[PDB]
RNA sequence: CAAAAUCGAGAGGA
């Protein structure tokens, strides 16, 4: 049962640069962002009454 | 025989035929790698 | 003192 999600290092999810400087992120970095978003959101909501 | 001048014992079949030159030249296919660049995720050589 | 991305589609070669 997942209670402590593991976050893999930058070498598993490198940040490839553009031919310019627009730094694209991985898919997995995006998913970690979404997880932390909803984790904070769900934490505040369940913390109060919901 | 152009090297030695003597006839060839057989008779060779010869005449004018239409050929084409296809786009596939060897100068676009020779390749060689000895420790060049590598991929960023798994440090293995690039492709191509 | 190493400089030069990724993902999809299509056409080819043996």
């Amino acid at each position: 049962i997942v209670t402590v999600l593991p976050v893999p290092p930058l070498s598993v999810r490198p940040a490839v640069v553009m031919q310019g400087s627009a730094r694209n992120q991985d898919d997995l970095t995006h998913k970690l962002a979404d997880i932390v978003k909803i984790n904070n959101q769900l934490r505040r909501n369940e913390q109060n009454g919901a | 025989n152009g090297f030695t001048g003597r006839k060839i014992t057989s008779q060779i079949f010869i005449g004018p035929t239409y050929y084409q030159r296809l786009k596939h030249m060897v100068d676009d296919k020779i390749h060689s790698r000895a420790r060049g660049p590598i991929q960023i995720l798994n440090r293995q050589p690039m492709e191509g």
